[PDB]
């Protein structure tokens, strides 16, 4: 078990930790987060007392590094840094799981959400979307634009998420237009899969980040790209039943875990319906169809 | 964005444009069966693309051969309509390739787009005007050549006739639109007004009969006459 310990909480936040939220306030004795599951990703995210428009967060593997939350006065955040000095952030690690200083991971025995929504989410992945090689970390916020959303204004500060365009040359072979439009398997599985992504581990991955960005941090761009890996998987009669059996467990997870209060932003009608009720794959996501009727019946 | 009143006068600047109107393309005559179910039968139709500043009609006619075997046809006739007016714009000179093309029916959109992704600089656009242009088959030497048609063929009209010699584009179209509404409304009376003169005659080359200004004028309120006739005829008024 692993643990991310935090200079001081200086500022009162809202401070999350995977699919877990809890509150610090002003300069309360508070020095970090134990027991965290070794063998995941996880993301540290805040959202400020005194500003909500502040929301912000840290994807990390506890493998990779020893890492500590510092409040930044002047820049006005929680960073996140590395302790390169293993012995010294061992023994200030143990020194604040002696006086109790920490909050411990509340993970159930029983409960597998955190691996179901990050089962293909691998931090190498994470660092190709989100580029800043110099940490082993990735920052993320609610205001980070994707290439594809700044191809319609920082390049260093955008998500680089994998472009989908359904009404694009690459989406469409000369001559195959109408077959390639209306039925998107080409694209997925040549294109996409063979071509890109390599493999569907990987399009899962990025399909599960951008899901999990979109509902910690509000980030927009994340929303579209996390339907639009949905509805060309769904839009394509040709998909292996692996991944289609796949992709009804992590959609129906995501669902599961969705706040409610946050749905009528986070599904968007036309492409939920589209997938359930008039894709090619409208009856092969048993799960998550059976989850969103009885969960979200008014969105459809 | 879509053309409507406001921005009409857009069709008679010097920017190149193609008005396409898909109606005509995929047509059937429904009849029954020896065992008392229905079937349909597909006719020759045609794709009408037009340029509104210029008169030039690129018919392109549609014939039957072209659904033997194919499903869903309905869908299939737009996909069709897209790649043979993108094989029209390839065949021209760049220098007459349409900046714009307007299709009448919204479901042209995409499979326009598509077929046009080489082109990214051609506008595809929607229309909110309620165009008559699938009264086009009620012009008999059109509906003539394509009834006769023995395999695909794409046949170049004039719609204006010489009309642009007297009028501008602005007033050429009205006169079309006001014509091609009336032959939607009554084919009949519109047909017998434009006849009712046999001593004005249609030239060889021509697809109208040859008007006098003041004939026109004429012809015109004929043509308005009718339309509201029938307006009353049909909501009783
Ligand atoms: C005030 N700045 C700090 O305390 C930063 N330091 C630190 C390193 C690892 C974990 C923590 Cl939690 C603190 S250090 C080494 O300077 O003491
Ligand atoms: C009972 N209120 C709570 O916040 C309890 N929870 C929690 C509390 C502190 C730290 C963390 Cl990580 C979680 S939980 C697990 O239900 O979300
Ligand atoms: C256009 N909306 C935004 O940029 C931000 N919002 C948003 C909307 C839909 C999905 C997502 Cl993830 C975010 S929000 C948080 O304001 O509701
Ligand atoms: C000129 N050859 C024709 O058959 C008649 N015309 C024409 C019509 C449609 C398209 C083209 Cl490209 C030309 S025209 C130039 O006389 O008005």
């Amino acid at each position: 078990m692993n643990t991310v310990p935090f200079t001081s909480a200086p500022i009162e936040v809202t401070i999350g930790i995977d699919q877990y939220s809890f509150n610090v306030k002003e300069n309360q004795p508070f020095h970090g987060i134990k027991d965290i599951p070794i063998g995941h990703v996880h993301v540290i995210h805040f959202q400020h007392a005194d500003n909500s428009s502040m929301r912000y967060g840290y994807w990390f593997d506890c493998r990779m590094g020893n890492f500590y939350i510092q409040y930044d006065p002047k820049d006005g955040l929680y960073k996140m840094m590395e302790e390169r000095d293993g012995a010294k952030f061992e023994n200030i690690v143990h020194n604040f799981k002696e006086r109790q200083m920490m909050v411990s991971y509340p993970k159930i025995d029983e409960d597998d959400t955190w691996y179901n929504l990050t089962e293909f989410v691998q931090m190498d992945k994470i660092r190709k979307i989100v580029r800043k090689d110099e940490n082993q970390f990735s920052y993320v916020d609610s205001s980070m634009t994707t290439v594809q959303e700044n191809e319609l204004s920082d390049p260093a500060h955008s998500l680089n998420y994998t472009v989908i365009n359904f009404k694009s040359r690459e989406a469409i072979r000369p001559g195959h237009e109408m077959e390639d439009f209306l039925d998107k398997s080409y694209y997925l599985n040549t294109v996409m899969l063979q071509g890109i992504f390599k493999n569907s581990s990987n399009y899962f991955g990025e399909l599960q980040f951008a899901f999990l960005n979109a509902m910690f941090f509000g980030n927009y761009g994340s929303s579209l790209q996390w339907h639009a890996m949905i509805e060309l998987i769904c839009s394509s009669a040709t998909v292996p039943k692996h991944m289609l059996d796949k992709l009804d467990e992590i959609l129906y997870y995501q669902i599961k875990t969705l706040p409610e209060q946050y749905s009528d932003i986070l599904l968007n009608e036309r492409v939920w319906n589209i997938c359930l009720y008039s894709s090619f794959q409208k009856n092969s996501l048993h799960n998550t169809e059976k989850i969103m009727e009885n969960k979200y019946p008014e969105l459809l | 964005g879509a053309m409507n009143s406001s921005n009409y006068a857009e069709l008679f600047n010097n920017d190149i444009k193609l008005f396409v109107d898909d109606t005509n393309v995929y047509r059937v005559t429904v009849h029954k069966t020896f065992e008392g179910n229905v079937a349909t039968k597909a006719i020759n139709g045609c794709i009408f693309t037009l340029n509104p500043k210029t008169g030039h009609l690129f018919l392109k006619i549609i014939h039957t051969s072209v659904w033997a075997g194919q499903k869903r046809l309905s869908q299939l006739a737009k996909w069709k309509t897209a790649e043979e007016v993108s094989a029209l714009v390839r065949s021209l000179p760049k220098e007459e390739q349409p900046k714009q093309i307007i299709v009448t029916r919204k479901a042209m959109l995409d499979p326009l787009e598509v077929h046009m992704l080489d082109f990214p600089n051609i506008a595809i656009r929607p229309t909110e005007l309620r165009l008559p242009f699938s009264a086009a088959m009620s012009i008999d030497k059109l509906s003539d050549v394509v009834m006769k048609a023995t395999e695909p063929q794409m046949v170049l009209f004039n719609i204006y006739d010489d009309w642009l010699d007297r009028i501008s584009s602005y007033t050429a179209f009205s006169r079309l639109t006001l014509l091609l509404r009336a032959l939607k409304t009554n084919e009949e009376s519109a047909k017998m007004i434009l006849l009712s003169d046999p001593t004005i005659t249609i030239k060889s080359y021509h697809l109208w009969p040859s008007f006098t200004d003041e004939q026109w004028i004429t012809i015109e309120s004929q043509m308005r006459d009718l339309i509201l006739t029938e307006y009353g005829r049909k909501y009783n008024v």
